[PDB]
C-alpha cells in the first residue's frame, strides 16, 4: 500500500516525504508526475537515465537538504551519458561541501518536463472547514499577485471546473499568444484526486504540487511536497 | 437530543429569574412570553414569590408537577450550574441560558462546565449569552426583545445579541414577516447547523437569514453538508462579520478566538448555495424578495419603467449581478404599442416614457406578467406629476391579481413622501418594493442569485 | 452669454406654454413660480389670454415692457424656433426649452439650429427636453416638478428628466437641502461645466450632485479643468449612468450617442477630484454627510458602538473602503473608563457594551469629540429595552453641541420604529444618521473619500 | 524641427511613421530609444552592426510591413557578422514571400536590449476628453488580462505616479522573485512626455510605445508606433 510511505516516515520521526516518495504517493492517486527512478550509483543513473530517456533530471535525495537548489543539488536538461555522469558526481560534491553532515538516500533520475503552463495544486487543512484544495497559475501569479482559489473537500466536478474559471489568471489555460489551450479536464482530474488525498489521509497536514505543468494533453507533478503531521 | 421540535414547540416553559422586579430580564422574558400568547404552560420560577403575573409559581423546576420542555435561565452566571442541575432532576430537554458571563468574557471553564452538565442530563444548551428565542408559529416569544413581530415565513439566527436583538424591531420597520428568532450567542452547544437541521423540516420556514461570526473548528464540512441540502429548497443569507482581513482579525478579538480564512469562508458558503450579504440593508432586501416570490424560471427578465434614467441605473446594477437583460417578446411590444407612444424604448428595459398614466403601469404590468416568454418582471416608477404613486402601485396589485401566476416581481419606486406611502403600501402587501431602482433591481438579483446558488450544489451533488 | 447670473437671479421671468388649462406643462411651471415665491416679475406668453393666474399676459415675449432675462418654452417643438426668435428680437438672456422633440428622437438637425439661432441674438439655451430648473435662494422654482424642496446648500444637476424630477421630490424624504435643482437634459448649449463654473462661485451651494449621462466630445478636458478646481472647496458627487460596458452601450441608445470609455470617464473623474457613486441612495447618503459636515483634518476616526456585531459591519465597511481603524488616544480610554464595565473593548471601535444607557451615549460621544486626538466620530446605536431610540439620539445632539468644535459625525441606528423616528429626528438638525451600520459607515467614508479627492488634486495642481 | 518627420510623412500621404522615424521622433522628447542606424545595402548593416556593437537588431523597414515579427522580418540577438548576413538576406526574402513589390526603406539595425521587465506606453484620443495616457505591463497584462490604467492629458506627477500604482500588476515593478526593482522614475517621466507629446501633436491620432523595457536603472523604448491622422 502506499501508505506504507507514510508510516515509515513516521516510524523514522520524519515530518515530511522525501521527493520520491511523494510522487509515488500521489501517482497512486492517479495524478500524472514526472517519470522518476531512485539511483544508488553512477552506473544504476545511466541506466535508469536511458530507460526514461533523455533529457533527464538529477536532484539528490536527503533528508537534510529540503531545498536542493540553494546547494547545487540540482542538475537540469541532461542529455547524454556523459552529462548524466557529469552532473552525478558535480551533485555528490556541491551538496559534500555545503552539507557534509549529510544522509544521502541517494539520487533521483527524473524526466525532464518540456515547457508548459505551470499550475500550483495545494492541499491545507482549514481549522473550520478541514481538508482544502486550492489552485492557482504557477509562478508570480500565486507567489506575489496570491491569485488563489479555494474549495473544500470532497471536490465535485462542478467545483474542481468553477475554482479553475473563478482565477484571475484563468484565461492563461485557454490559450494566448504563443500558447496552445490546455487540458481543462486533466486539470479538474487532478484537483479532485488531491481533495480525495486529503480526505482520505489523516496524517497529511500539508501537500503542495508545485510547478505542475499543464500541456494541450494532460498535466505533469514535477514537484510534489507532503508534509505530515 | 438532535430534534429540536420540543425547543421550538413545547407543552410547557419555565422561565427562572422572573420577579416581581419588572426590570429583571426574567421578567421581561415571562412578560413577552404571557403578551405574545403561548397557549403551553408556563412557570415562572423564584425562590420566595407565590405568584407571578397570575402564574402559580415554584422555588424549583424540579418542584413543577409537570414535564418541563424548556427552562429559560436568567440568573446570575454564579447560579446557573445549580440551575442546570436541578433542571437536570426535573427532566429538562432544552435550557436556555440567557446569561452572559462565561466564554465571552474569558471564562471559559465555567462555559465548558455548563455544556458538559447539561450533557450528563441529556439536555441541550441554547447560547450562553443569548436574548433569547421567538417563535411564531407556537405563539413562543421568549426574549426580552420586542414584544411582537409580523408573521411569515423568515428565520432569523443570530450570533450578536445587540445586533441580533435590534435586527428583531428592525424586521417590523422593514415589513418582513417572521416564523423564528434564534439568539445563539456563544453557541456552546446548540449552533447553525443544529437551527438548520430544524428549518429544513419546518414547513413555517421559507427563508434563512444567519448573523454569522465564525463556525466552530472541526465544524465547517457539517454546516456545508447541512446547508447545501437545506439551500436546494430553502435560501440561506448569510450576512458575515468579518468578511474582510481586518474585520476577520477584529472579530476574532470580539469573541477571543483565531482569525477565520475569509477565501475559505466564501467558497464554503458558494459549496453551499449560501447568499453572502455584505450590508444589513442587502440582506433584508433581499430577504423580502425571497419570502415572497418564487425563483424565476428563466432569464427572460422584463424590466419596465416611465423613464430612461432610472432604467439605466437598473441595468448597471442588474449587470454588476452577471445579469443582463435581452430584447423583449414581440407580442409583449406588440401589446405594449396599443397605447404607448411611438418613440417609447423596447430594448428592454421598456420604456413607456415620462408621460405614463397610472393606468399604463397596471396595463404593462399585466401584459409582462401574462407574456409565456417573460420569467421575472422589475417595475420602475418615477414620480411626475402626471400620476400618483398610489394609483401605480394599486396597478401593479391589480395586474398581478389578473395575471393569476406567480412570477417574481420587484417595484422601485422614486420620489416624494407620496412614494414613501406607496412603498409602504406595496410591502403590506408582501410585494417587494424598494425607494429606488438600484435596490428593486439588487432585489431581483438576490432571485437569480438564489436560483444560480441552487443550480451549483445540484450540479456539485450530480452522481458520477 | 458665459455668466449665469441673470438665469438663476433674474428680473423677469416670461413663461411660453401657459394657458386657462391648468394641466398644461407651461401651466404647471406658472403655477410652480407663484407657489414657490419668486418675487420678480412673472410674464404668461399666450396668443388669446388676457390674464392667467391674476397675471397680465402678453402674446409674444417681444410686447412685454420689460426687458425679460429668462424665457421659459413649453410651447410644441414645431413652434420653438419661432418663439425663440421673438425671444431674440425681445433680447431674452436664457431660454429654457423645456420642450422634448428634438435630438432624443433623432431630429438632431432640429436642435442645431434652435441653438445657432438662439447664439445669433446672443442667447443662451438650457435643454431642449428638460423640466426646467428651481434656484432656492432666488426663491424660483420653474420646474414642473414638486411645487416646494428644503432649503439647504446642494445643488443638484439631472441629464436624466424623471429620474431628476423624482429625486427632487425623494430630497424631502432624504432630508436633503438643496440650493438649486438643474435639469440639462439634452445639453444642446449649456452644460455641466457652465453650471460648475455658477455652482463654483454661489455662496449658498456647498456640495454638487451629478446625474451624468455623457459629456460632448471636445469638452472633457475643460469638464477636468473646472470640476477639479471646484472640488478644492466644493465636493461633487456623480452618479454616473451607463457606468458598465453593458449600460454603457443601453445609455448610448437613449440619447443617440457613440458610446463613451468607462475606464476614461472613470480617470477623468478622479482627475477632477469627483465622488463616484454607483446608487442613488449612496449619491444621497453621502450628499448629506459632505452637506452637514466638515471634511475630517486626519485619520483619527473613532466608531463607538453598544454592540461588536455593529462594530464588525462597520469596521468592515471602512475597510471596503480603504478606511483602518487605530487604537483610540489613551486619555479618550482612560476618560471612558470611569464609567463603562470592565469588559468593554477599546481597540476601536469603542464597544460601551449592550448594557449602556442613554447618557453613556452622551458622555461617550462628548468624550471622543472633544478630544484634541480624534479626527472624526462614527455613532453606532443598537436598540435595545435598557435604552431609549430618542434619548440616545438627544444625547448625541447634546453632546455636539458641548463639544462645540465641529469634527465630522455620522450615526447608525437599528431597532424598530421608535428608531425610525430618532433618526429622523436627527436628520432634521442636521446630523447624518442612518438605520445601518454600514450606511453611516459608508457615509463617514464619503468624508474621508472627498479629503482623499481633494489631495489629489492639490497634488497634481502643483508647481514644478 | 523633429515636426519636419510628422510633415515629410503627411506630404508622403503616408499614415504612420517607420520604426526609425518613430523613435527619433520621440527621442526628440527625451523618451529613451534604442540606439539604430538604416542599413540600405547588406554592407551597410554589417557595418553599422559593428558601430553599435553585439547583438543587435534587424527588422524590415517597410511602409507595408506594420507587424514585422508576423512576417518574417524581425531577427533577434544577431551577435556576428554572419548572423547579420544571414539575417539580412533571410528577412529580405521572407518579407520576398509575404510582402511582395514592398517599397522596403532599408533595413533597421539597432541594439539589442538586455531583459528586463516590460511595459506598454500608449497614447490615445478619447472623443471627449482628447490625448489620453495609458500605462500597463507587457506581454499578457496588457494583451490578455486588459490590465491597464489611463489619464487625460497633460499629465502631473501625481497623475504618472498614480497611474502606475493603479494597476493590478504593479508590483512586478518593485521587485520579485529573479527581478530588482525597476527605475519607477524614469516610467513616470516617459509617461508625462507621452502626455506631451499627445497634447502638442494634433496631427498625432494614436502612439503605441510597446515593449518599453524598464531596468533598475532606466528605461528603453525597443519598439514604437505613431498613428497619423
Ligand atoms: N523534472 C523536471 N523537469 C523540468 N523542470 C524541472 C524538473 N525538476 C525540477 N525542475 C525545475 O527546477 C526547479 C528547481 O527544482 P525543485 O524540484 O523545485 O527543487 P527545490 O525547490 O528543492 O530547489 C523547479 O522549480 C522546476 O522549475
Ligand atoms: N531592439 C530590441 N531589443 C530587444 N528585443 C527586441 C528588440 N526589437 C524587438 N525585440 C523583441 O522582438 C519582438 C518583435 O519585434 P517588434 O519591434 O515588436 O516588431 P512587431 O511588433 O512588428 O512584430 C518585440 O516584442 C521584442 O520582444
Ligand atoms: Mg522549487
Ligand atoms: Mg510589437
Ligand atoms: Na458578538
Ligand atoms: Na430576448
Ligand atoms: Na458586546
Amino acid at each position: 500500500s502506499s501508505r506504507d510511505l507514510l508510516l515509515k516516515a513516521k516510524e523514522n520521526g520524519r515530518k515530511s516525504l522525501l521527493e520520491h516518495e511523494a510522487k509515488y504517493f500521489i501517482s497512486s492517486y492517479g495524478i500524472p508526475v514526472t517519470n522518476i527512478r531512485l539511483a544508488k550509483s553512477e552506473e544504476e543513473a545511466v541506466n535508469f537515465s536511458r530507460e526514461i530517456g533523455f533529457p533527464v533530471v538529477l536532484k539528490i535525495v536527503s533528508p537534510q537538504v529540503v531545498h536542493k537548489s540553494d546547494v547545487g543539488g540540482v542538475k537540469v536538461n541532461l542529455r547524454s551519458e556523459e552529462e548524466v555522469r557529469k552532473a552525478y558526481r558535480e551533485i555528490i560534491e556541491n551538496v559534500k561541501r555545503n552539507v557534509p553532515n549529510a544522509e544521502i538516500e541517494g539520487i533521483l533520475v527524473q524526466e525532464f518536463a518540456p515547457p508548459g503552463v505551470e499550475l500550483i495544486i495545494g492541499l491545507l487543512r482549514d481549522p473550520q472547514f478541514g481538508p482544502t484544495v486550492m489552485f492557482g497559475l504557477g509562478g508570480v501569479f500565486v507567489e506575489l499577485f496570491r491569485d488563489v482559489s479555494f474549495r473544500v473537500a470532497p471536490l465535485s466536478e462542478q467545483d474542481a471546473e468553477s475554482m479553475i474559471k473563478e482565477v484571475k489568471a484563468y484565461k492563461l489555460l485557454t490559450g494566448f499568444r504563443g500558447m496552445e489551450p490546455v487540458d481543462i479536464e486533466a486539470i479538474k482530474d487532478a484537483l479532485i484526486r488531491a481533495g480525495r488525498i486529503g480526505v482520505e489521509n489523516e496524517e497529511i497536514a500539508e501537500m503542495d504540487l508545485n510547478p505542475v505543468i499543464a500541456y494541450p494533453k494532460g498535466i505533469k507533478v514535477v514537484d510534489a511536497r507532503i508534509i505530515l503531521r | 437530543m438532535n430534534d429540536l421540535e420540543r425547543l421550538f414547540n413545547p407543552s410547557a416553559i419555565a422561565v427562572v429569574g422572573a420577579s416581581k422586579d419588572p426590570s429583571k430580564i426574567g421578567s421581561q422574558i415571562l412578560r413577552n412570553l404571557l403578551s405574545y400568547g403561548f397557549k403551553g404552560k408556563v412557570y415562572p420560577i423564584n425562590p420566595t414569590a407565590d405568584e407571578l403575573m397570575g402564574l402559580k409559581c415554584y422555588p424549583k423546576v424540579s418542584d413543577v408537577p409537570d414535564k418541563v420542555d424548556v427552562a429559560v435561565i436568567s440568573v446570575p452566571s454564579d447560579k446557573v450550574l445549580g440551575v442546570i442541575d436541578d433542571c437536570g432532576k426535573a427532566g429538562v430537554k432544552f435550557a436556555v441560558v440567557i446569561t452572559s458571563g462565561f466564554k465571552e468574557v474569558g471564562n471559559e471553564e465555567l462555559e465548558e462546565e455548563l455544556v458538559r452538565r447539561a450533557h450528563s442530563y441529556g439536555m441541550r444548551v441554547l447560547g450562553p449569552n443569548i436574548f433569547g428565542y421567538l417563535y411564531a408559529p407556537a405563539r413562543l416569544n421568549a426574549t426580552f426583545g420586542p414584544k411582537d413581530v409580523l408573521s411569515g415565513n423568515v428565520a432569523f439566527i443570530s450570533q450578536s445579541g445587540a445586533l441580533g436583538i435590534a435586527l428583531m424591531g428592525y424586521t417590523v420597520v422593514e415589513n418582513i414577516g417572521i416564523s423564528s428568532i434564534v439568539s445563539v450567542g456563544n453557541k456552546a452547544d446548540l449552533d447553525d447547523v443544529d437551527l438548520l437541521d430544524f428549518f429544513d423540516k419546518d414547513p413555517n420556514t421559507g427563508v434563512i437569514m444567519i448573523y454569522l461570526e465564525g463556525i466552530a473548528p472541526g465544524r465547517g464540512r457539517m454546516f456545508i453538508d447541512v446547508a447545501s441540502r437545506v439551500s436546494l429548497r430553502k435560501p440561506i443569507i448569510v450576512i458575515k462579520a468579518g468578511r474582510t482581513e481586518v474585520g476577520a482579525r477584529a472579530a476574532a478579538s470580539h469573541t477571543g478566538s483565531i482569525a477565520g480564512s475569509v477565501a475559505i469562508y466564501e467558497s464554503a458558503f458558494k459549496q453551499s448555495g449560501i447568499l453572502m450579504a455584505k450590508s444589513v440593508e442587502d440582506a433584508f432586501d433581499w430577504t423580502k424578495a425571497l419570502s415572497w416570490n418564487p425563483i424565476p424560471e428563466g432569464e427572460r427578465l422584463i424590466v419596465l419603467t416611465n423613464g430612461g434614467g432610472a432604467g439605466v441605473q437598473s441595468t448597471d446594477t442588474f449587470a454588476d449581478n452577471g445579469i443582463y437583460l435581452s430584447k423583449p417578446p414581440e407580442s409583449l411590444i406588440q401589446e405594449i404599442k396599443k397605447f404607448v407612444p411611438p418613440f417609447a424604448s423596447f430594448a428592454n428595459p421598456i420604456d413607456i416614457t415620462g408621460m405614463a398614466p397610472d393606468d399604463w403601469y397596471y396595463m404593462g404590468t399585466l401584459a409582462a406578467l401574462k407574456n409565456p416568454d417573460v420569467d421575472a418582471l422589475t417595475v420602475l416608477y418615477c414620480q411626475t406629476a402626471v400620476t400618483t404613486p398610489i394609483g401605480v402601485a394599486k396597478g401593479i396589485v391589480d395586474a398581478i391579481k389578473e395575471a393569476g401566476n406567480s412570477k417574481p416581481v420587484t417595484v422601485g419606486m422614486v420620489g416624494g413622501p407620496e412614494v414613501a406611502e406607496a412603498v409602504s403600501f406595496l410591502n403590506k402587501q408582501r410585494i417587494a418594493a424598494y425607494p429606488t431602482p438600484e435596490r428593486a433591481s439588487s432585489a431581483m438579483s438576490a432571485l437569480y442569485a438564489y436560483a444560480r446558488a441552487r443550480s451549483y450544489v445540484m450540479k456539485s451533488l450530480a452522481v458520477r
